[PDB]
């Protein structure tokens, strides 16, 4: 599945 | 006059704070009708939508628009869209740790512009996302789950923050297939806030 | 508002000059953003799309709510000829073809089997369930984007040489060049194309 | 086919 993004 | 952006790729430099300075490109979605000054942008590898005042803020460096590829995309399938568009689900991400976590999220739209992805957003995180989510679907990565207001566009309103004052915004958008979800820009920040005012979570929205 | 009218079906007598009271029925398809008084309305057999100030407008009478909104059919069709310039055949006398060129702008809101579309000798709005014309072999599917238009005044000079003021009230998704405007003195949308030379004597302010 | 209609 995608992985989810740190915030930028 | 000055021309329109929407539906253009664009690119641009973005200083904030000390923050690196970077060279971003994205494409321009919309521009909010009820106020003008604001558009909705999708960053390339960036999943959150942005709202920005692209001509009036400081943080923008040199608004360009590009040519480097088509901007519009369309759907496979809209019979297949249409079953997952104002449909509760359960969106696959990758865990912290190993397995995958279930994020509950309702599907909100087909993104203008970039038709697709598709709108999202989640019970977690309730901010405006974009994914091009009948991949997630066929992977098996989406799963289906088993207080409208007329005249609320541009309406302004406030969020009680735990810190105790008021978080300042406006609402923006009302979503067609769910009519009391809303989207919301906050003066605070870029992202776009979704509120179902059906749902105890609006019960901070005050109008 | 205390209730809601947007996906409603209403009724409301209509007194217009010195003609007998007469009834309308129809169902409210949307509250227009950029000026909230005024709501697009379809009419029980009718085919064109109306305009109206449904609380202010004089002429509309003991507007009522006959039933509250409702939730919600072949999509990938439907987006075969949304934004397709069409030859739309309509009857003319004993069945003979009365063929007009058009627009297919979007499904509508709300009553979403129904098409908004437009044409070119006659740019105001129309609702019709395209998909039957489609099947049945009626419609023919045939071979200028202005920044922060919604909202503005518009006006061009009639023969009359007065000038018609009305305002830009929406933008068509499938085809951005082309724009709703709402005229003070009629309740037809006008359908322009901002691309082509029809357009070119509308003033915006 | 439909018929094209007058006003009221």
């Amino acid at each position: 599945a995608r992985t989810k993004q740190t915030a930028r | 006059p000055r021309r329109n952006i929407v539906g253009c790729r664009i690119s641009h430099g973005w200083k904030e704070g000390d923050e690196p300075i970077t060279q971003w490109k994205g494409t321009v979605l919309d521009q909010v009708p009820i106020n003008p000054s604001l558009y909705l942008v999708k960053y390339d590898g960036i999943d959150c939508v942005y709202g920005l005042e692209l001509h009036r803020d400081e943080r923008v460096l040199s608004l360009k628009i590009l040519s480097d590829r088509v901007a519009s995309s369309h759907i496979s399938d809209a019979n297949l869209a249409n079953t997952i568009i104002g449909k509760a689900v359960e969106h696959m991400f990758e865990g912290e740790h190993g397995s995958k976590d279930e994020w509950r999220g309702m599907v909100l739209a087909q993104a203008p512009i970039m038709k697709a992805w598709f709108y999202i957003t989640y019970e977690k995180d309730p901010v405006l996302y974009m994914y091009q989510l009948l991949d997630d679907y066929k992977e098996g990565d989406l799963r289906i789950m088993p207080g409208v207001v007329d005249g609320l566009i541009g309406k302004h309103v406030e969020y009680t923050k735990e810190d105790g004052s008021k978080r300042i915004g406006m609402v923006i958008h009302q979503v067609e297939a769910k009519p009391s979800v809303y989207f919301i820009k906050f003066d605070d920040d870029f992202h776009i806030y979704v509120y179902d005012l059906v749902k105890k979570s609006a019960e901070n929205l005050y109008f």
